[PDB]
RNA sequence: GCCUGUUUACCAAAAACAUCACCUCUAGCAUCACCAGUAUUAGAGGCACCGCCUGCCCAGUGACACGUUUAACGGCCGCGGUACCGUGCAAAGGUAGCAUAAUCACUUGUUCCUUAAAUAGGGACCUGUAUGAAUGGCUCCACGAGGGUUCAGCUGUCUCUUACUUUUAACCAGUGAAAUUGACCUGCCCGUGAAGAGGCGGGCAUAACACAGCAAGACGAGAAGACCCUAUGGAGCUUUAAUUUAUUAAUGCAAACACCUGCAUUAAAAAUUUCGGUUGGGGCGACCUCGGAGCAGAACCCAACCUCCGAGCAGUACAUGCUAAGACUUCACCAGUCAAAGCGAACCUCAAUUGAUCCAAUAACUUGACCAACGGAACAAGUUACCCUAGGGAUAACAGCGCAAUCCUAUUCUAGAGUCCAUAUCAACAAUAGGGUUUACGACCUCGAUGUUGGAUCAGGACAUCCCGAUGGUGCAGCCGCUAUUAAAGGUUCGUUUGUUCAACGAUUAAAGUCCUACGUGAUCUGAGUUCAGACCGGAGUAAUCCAGGUCGGUUUCUAUCUACUUUAAUUCCUCCCUGUACGAAAGGACAAGAGAAAUAAGG
RNA sequence: ACCCCUAUACCUUCUGCAUAAUGAAUUAACUAGAAAUAACUUUGCAAGGAGAGCCAAAGCUAAGACCCCCGAAACCAGACGAGCUACCUAAGAACAGCUAAAAGAGCACACCCGUCUAUGUAGCAAAAUAGUGGGAAGAUUUAUAGGUAGAGGCGACAAACCUACCGAGCCUGGUGAUAGCUGGUUGUCCAAGAUAGAAUCUUAGUUCAACUUUAAAUUUGCCCACAGAACCCUCUAAAUCCCCUUGUAAAUUUAACUGUUAGUCCAAAGAGGAACAGCUCUUUGGACACUAGGAAAAAACCUUGUAGAGAGAGUAAAAAAUUUAACACCCAUAGUAGGCCUAAAAGCAGCCACCAAUUAAGAAAGCGUUCAAGCUCAACACAAAAAUCCCAAACAUAUA
């Protein structure tokens, strides 16, 4: 399979944990800004 | 797909064939046209070839033949034929590609090439495929030798599906599927004209060779801004219909048609069942010829043989109107022939004669009567004979509480007034 | 449609890099245009290769070029240079490490 | 093409935040690395096993101890991926002859150089 | 096909071979055939009684002659003008006859008869540029286990099977094999995997053994597959493949005075040997050596039946002489490259631009192959289905498997059809998904065999529903319909031609569904088709022989060891009535409720 | 004993076999590595050695130690075969009955043959049985003896038949033919060991390279700091080469060889195909053709490898998560039915103007009207589905 396929090509285990690891976490305001005067 | 085309013109001198009416550089301009027609292609190379005998497979003979397909394989610009022959048989097909190496069209492929590249239907492709379907020699340009011995041999006793007997399953198969595909259309067809036969609209279709001016002249009778006619051939792919307004304020539909062609089988092309049938179902036709033209017998004699072929009513062959259009083309013009009605399309000269024409051509042919009709007012009758029947005009008595109503109205309108309003 | 195109690789390039003891005679690079030019103590054969004419030490340096005013090409080129310009090319030297020879006492006469 | 990666320098430049974290002065630097394997060079390029092979970390989770210098660096940066890197501390300064046999490499990284073998 | 006969003993009995008859060619002669014969004879052949005939052509090949010959191999047309008026070419332009043929395809040609319906049959055609005249053409009497069609009758062929007798069978007694067998303590489902699991993973099931049946599986037994490919493996046959004429027959020259011997030449007959490779299987096509540029961006090197360009020289010089360090090197070798210094002198361009050894020519120096299959056999082609052997699942055909180009299905898009109106029903340009029914493509299991079209029999399963059930919408007035949701319990016809699956047609039905199951099922059956052996026609070839052309014929094995299995509340139509009612202008025309009849299926 | 847990017979072949690829019922016996050159080791003697010959610039002499089995269709030579069959020669025999009449005539026995069906298919039979059928006074059938012999015979050509298997008989011999092809190749144990290509009637093989093994000599081998390696081309990658240090211990050369030169997936750069293939072809790297754990089963993904015993211990990789569409309410006068246009087309059929008043409203943003009339808007106010039967059981909360 070509690098540029059509479909989602499968991605190799240690890079799809790669991309698991550095997914984006948001930054946590601790108490929710929503129910703050 | 930017293709290289020879057209090749076999000029029949006498025998059937022989054309009194036209000339072989009106026909080869017409093919030339139609060729142009399609976007992908044109004319490279152009040869009229004088033949006595075209009825024959090869149509040329032996030496003609020989000459055309010397320049042919001489000539590599050319990537196809075009044989203004109308239909091939398989065989003369199958020997004219053997021979000349390259695809050979007749006027039936490349009017069903038109309506699949123009007119992208499914109707148009299922056609193709089923005119397709014939597939052998698939190398062209050379024959292949192919030594097929031991394929698929006998294992102990017999043998599985052989070639030439999978290809005449997949065949019949094929032809089966599309036929019924086609069946399928053709009642989707008929569901959509469902409601226009029981709203009763009378239904006029224009019918006539291309370029006539069938589409302009819609345009200029019922407004329409919408309609776009073009100097193309078979611009006008596909049939719709058009409301308009006659002088009796009556209100009808004009069947805007594919326009028909010199030389080719409308029955067997797929995309032309539409107009055919829609001109079956017409209560009135419009004939429409471009006298301008200088092939305008031919192309009156292609219309009326088509139309004769269609087995239609003979009270629907009869009254059928016949307009003259472009007429502002040729300076000074008289209808020698009585009943036709000279107009200019794009100019709007005659269409008023016209339409008081086809209007009592509608008034006899829907069965329609004209008459003055007594309604009480308060009533809503006349409000019902506003909806339901066209009203030429009106004029109350304020003594009586009545109204003189001067209608036209079907028989079934008539019937459904008398019993609602008794 | 498409014949030919199947010659081997010439295995041209450089044969001795910078820093590299080249004797006398030993070819320095072969190459099929003139990549790399022949600086001092380095000879051009007819193919273009790069020989050294001296034992030494080999050195890429890039210097002006200034063909000979025979070369009709390359004093086109610089006739149609701008003024301020100046060509560069990269040269070959062979940096001699032993010296021509010593003078040796033979004979005490 | 799958080839040798060259880690850009800017990689291992120490920021302030990384000496907190890690309780090391850019000053004064530790003068010997413990090195031990704690990954299999299987499935890794020839040129790592070899460089494993070269440092002398065959055995896997088997201490090792290396200079601190640029040319063993390189090395450590080439199997950095396989290797843990600590720095070596001598809480009672290089052993003598006199106790060389009584050493003992703690977890921490401490080589003391008594190990009695009783509480303290 | 004239007929009676003959033939592949053991798959083909035929239309094939022969055959009277006709015709061609050869031979003027005796003591072993012909023949104890002598041109009305004998031999070598073709065709095939008979009847009408057998048309034109000797240019080419062959043969005979020193031009002839087609009942020898064989052949028997075009062009321009508007059938006939002119012309080109050829040896002659296919004549008579017949004609959809046993005659390439188109083909189920088009018609009429025949049938309810006919791809069949028969009669016809402006029916054959692939008919056609002793490669014999038409007609026709008889004859044929030949191939088609058909009237009438007959019948268990079938609708639709049943009963009985015998054999077989099962049981008792005696006697007593065979292939086969790695071991087996031998289950089902799903998934996996060497791409179809009894053995592996997850589930489920599970006391033990007999006996009788069955044939779904053990890719079951059987034959080291006959299909296909490969092998510098065979053999048969044909030649116009290469090499020969040893051998015969002639001649000529010698020798001897016609014969014999020797040497040549020409034929006849033969003999020996070969029939390259790559290849998205083989074949066809293309290619085979060298150089430049990308793929391969930067030391080098890199494939492709990948993309593109080129070369097989030319020009100038005659020191384009001789020697010699050191290096490069097309990944080996062979070969090919550069070159300091020195002698001798003066004061090569070019990317490829070529070829070894042996052997020939030459006094020598030197020269010699588009040996291009280009590391080069000194010189060898076809065909095989009459085929053979060794192998190959390294490699094709069936099947499975991957994939989804092709195919099918569903949504999104809101242009356009739909009188108006995108969405009742559709729908261009496109987008997103799903399925694994087709044709492919790949070559992963199987070539010490996985038997593969259609049909019979029995069917298991899916639903993407043809009918029956319920339901929403409608361009749903009613009747018909169309469309969508849900539903797989049950059902889903019989016939004519055709091997057809299908298709068309006839008559029906509520409907006559789409698929999967090794295009389910040949250890249950049939072999009509289908590129084994025979043969004919048309065509190709000199011929052998061949043609994804037609056509007539053509051997269907297996006693069951194991697994598995062998007695598990029904649907539908129609009749009357509702009712000529609702609805509708008419035409037409319902539901629901009720009553009665049936048909099929199951069980008796 | 079983029950528990773990465990996919062996050999061969292959990229890879539990494989539903080969072989094997099993026991006993038999059944398959022959040798020179040159080297190596060990003796002897030594510028000489050797029991004439031969070798010799430390050689020579002697010894030790490496080279399989079965299998074709075939080819040729000489015998043997015509008691079967093909044809022929000699001299014999048979052919009822009926119809017809001197007949390659008809029906029909015997007799010969073998059309079609069934059975049989290791059978009664290595071609039969039952029925059915063709001929049956002839070109018939048939008994006896003889003849034609394989480069051949014979043939009403079916490449027929020639002692059951004739594209050319059978036997013996050359012959242990040959086979780049298949199969097999028998004690224990340890160790090293999977590498580019070129040429080839060659791609099923071989020779040379490369790799690999052994022994020996020597000294650098690998990793790698700067510096350095092109313009074409405007930009233009991961990298590479070279390379002291350094960490390491290997490398080169000499001598003698074999075997591998039919390969799979994965990551990456690409090419072909269709940005299909478990597809094909190159390049870098990995793994597999070796162990173990994991991803369910599992050659190629991940973890991990150097080997033994242990009823100790710390760990490596290692278990999927997701559930998703409500929505305004009120109100509308208006210069006038803005003009033209049209039979009328009046916000609302078409074009142009497109303002303006009322606190607040586009000469109206959409329906509707034959045209109107009537109803609203902006403006005031207030995802998916297939074919044997889903597929572990289940579980939301006790402190990483
Ligand atoms: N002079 C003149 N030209 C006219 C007239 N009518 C039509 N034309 C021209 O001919 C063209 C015909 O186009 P259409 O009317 O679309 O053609 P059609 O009659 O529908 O025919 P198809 O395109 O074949 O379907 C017009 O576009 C004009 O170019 C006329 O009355 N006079
Ligand atoms: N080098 C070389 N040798 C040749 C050439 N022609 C022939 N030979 C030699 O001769 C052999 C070829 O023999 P043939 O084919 O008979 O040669 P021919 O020249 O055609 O004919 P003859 O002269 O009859 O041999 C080669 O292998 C060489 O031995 C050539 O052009 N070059
Ligand atoms: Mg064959
Ligand atoms: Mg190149
Ligand atoms: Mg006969
Ligand atoms: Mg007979
Ligand atoms: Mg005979
Ligand atoms: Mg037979
Ligand atoms: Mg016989
Ligand atoms: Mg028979
Ligand atoms: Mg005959
Ligand atoms: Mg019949
Ligand atoms: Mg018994
Ligand atoms: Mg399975
Ligand atoms: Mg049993
Ligand atoms: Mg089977
Ligand atoms: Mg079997
Ligand atoms: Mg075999
Ligand atoms: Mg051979
Ligand atoms: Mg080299
Ligand atoms: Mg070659
Ligand atoms: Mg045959
Ligand atoms: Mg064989
Ligand atoms: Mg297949
Ligand atoms: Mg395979
Ligand atoms: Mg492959
Ligand atoms: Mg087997
Ligand atoms: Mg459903
Ligand atoms: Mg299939
Ligand atoms: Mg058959
Ligand atoms: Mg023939
Ligand atoms: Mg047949
Ligand atoms: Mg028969
Ligand atoms: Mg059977
Ligand atoms: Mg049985
Ligand atoms: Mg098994
Ligand atoms: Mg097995
Ligand atoms: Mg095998
Ligand atoms: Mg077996
Ligand atoms: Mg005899
Ligand atoms: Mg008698
Ligand atoms: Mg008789
Ligand atoms: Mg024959
Ligand atoms: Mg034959
Ligand atoms: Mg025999
Ligand atoms: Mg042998
Ligand atoms: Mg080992
Ligand atoms: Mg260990
Ligand atoms: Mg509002």
């Amino acid at each position: 399979s070509k690098a540029v396929t059509r479909h989602r090509r499968v991605m190799h285990f240690q890079r799809q944990k790669l991309m698991a690891v550095t997914e984006y976490i948001p930054p946590k305001p601790a108490i929710h800004p929503s129910c703050l005067p | 797909g930017t293709q290289r085309v020879c057209l090749v013109h076999p000029d029949v001198k006498w025998g059937p064939g022989k054309s009194q009416m036209t000339r072989a550089e009106w026909q080869v301009a017409e093919a030339t046209a139609l060729v142009h027609t399609l976007d992908g292609w044109s004319v490279v190379q152009t040869m009229v070839v004088s033949t006595k005998t075209p009825d024959r497979k090869l149509i040329f003979g032996k030496g003609n033949f020989e000459h055309l397909t010397e320049k042919i394989r001489g000539s590599p610009d050319i990537t196809c034929v075009f044989l203004n022959v109308e239909r091939m048989a398989a065989p003369t097909k199958k020997e004219l590609e053997a021979a000349w190496g390259v695809e050979v069209f007749d006027r039936f492929t490349v009017v069903l090439h038109i309506f699949r590249c123009n007119a992208r239907t499914k109707e148009a492709r299922l056609q193709v495929a089923l005119a397709e379907m014939p597939l052998h020699r698939s190398n062209l340009k050379r024959d292949v030798a192919h030594l097929y011995r031991g394929v698929g041999s006998r294992y102990i006793m017999g043998s599985g599906e052989s070639f030439m007997q999978l290809q005449q399953r997949l065949l019949r198969e094929k032809e089966a599927k599309i036929r019924k595909a086609l069946d399928r259309l053709r009642k989707k067809r008929h569901l959509l004209r469902r409601q226009r036969t029981r709203r009763e609209f009378p239904v006029i279709s224009v019918v006539g060779y291309t370029n006539c001016g069938k589409t302009t002249l819609i345009k200029a009778l019922t407004g329409d801004a919408a309609i776009q006619p073009r100097d193309q051939l078979f611009a006008t792919l596909d049939v719709t219909a058009h409301a308009g307004t006659l002088p009796s304020r009556m209100t009808v539909l004009y069947v805007d048609t594919i326009g028909f062609l010199s030389q080719l089988p409308h029955g067997l092309i797929e995309s032309f069942s539409a107009t055919l049938e829609d001109v079956a179902h017409s209560d009135l036709i419009l004939h429409v010829r471009d006298v301008s033209h200088p092939e305008a017998e031919l192309q009156k004699c292609s219309v009326l043989s088509t139309l004769r072929g269609l087995q239609l009513p003979a009270p629907l062959l009869d009254s059928m109107v016949e307009v003259h259009n472009k007429v502002d083309l040729v300076p000074g013009y008289s209808p020698t022939e009585p009943n036709v009605v000279p107009v200019s399309a794009l100019r709007g000269h005659g269409l008023q004669e016209l339409k008081a024409e086809l209007d009592a051509a509608v008034l006899k042919a829907t069965g329609r009567q004209i008459l003055t009709l007594r309604v009480r007012l308060a009533g809503a009758q006349l409000s019902w004979l506003y909806k339901e029947a066209t009203v030429q005009e009106v004029d109350v008595i304020p003594e009586d509480g009545a109204a003189d109503v001067r209608v036209i109205i079907s028989n079934s309108a008539y019937g459904k007034f008398r019993k609602l309003f008794p | 449609k498409n014949l030919g195109g199947k010659s081997s690789g010439r295995r041209q390039g450089i044969k001795k890099m910078e820093g590299h003891y080249v004797h006398a005679g030993n070819i320095i690079a072969t190459q099929r245009h003139f990549r790399w030019h022949p600086g001092a103590h380095v000879g051009v054969g007819k193919n273009k290769c790069l020989y050294a004419l001296e034992e030494g030490i080999v050195r890429y340096t890039k210097e002006v070029y200034v063909p000979h005013p025979r070369n009709t090409e390359a004093v086109d080129l610089i006739t149609r240079l701008p003024k301020g310009a100046v060509l560069y090319k990269t040269f070959v030297h062979v940096v001699p490490a032993k010296p021509e020879g010593t003078f040796k006492l033979v004979a005490m006469l | 093409k799958f080839t040798r990666s060259r880690i850009p320098e800017k990689v291992f430049q120490a920021s302030p935040e990384d000496h907190e974290k890690y309780g090391g002065d850019p000053q004064n630097p530790h003068k010997l690395h413990i090195v031990t394997r704690i990954k299999s060079t299987r499935r890794r390029p020839y040129w790592e096993k070899d460089i494993i092979k070269m440092l002398g970390l065959e055995k896997a989770h088997t201490p090792q101890v290396h200079k601190n210098i640029p040319s063993v660096n390189a090395k450590l940066k080439v199997v950095k991926h396989l290797i843990r890197i600590k720095p070596l501390k001598l809480p009672q300064g290089l052993p003598a002859e006199e106790n060389m046999s009584n050493t003992c490499l703690k977890s921490t990284g401490e080589l003391v150089v008594q190990w009695h073998l009783k509480p303290v």
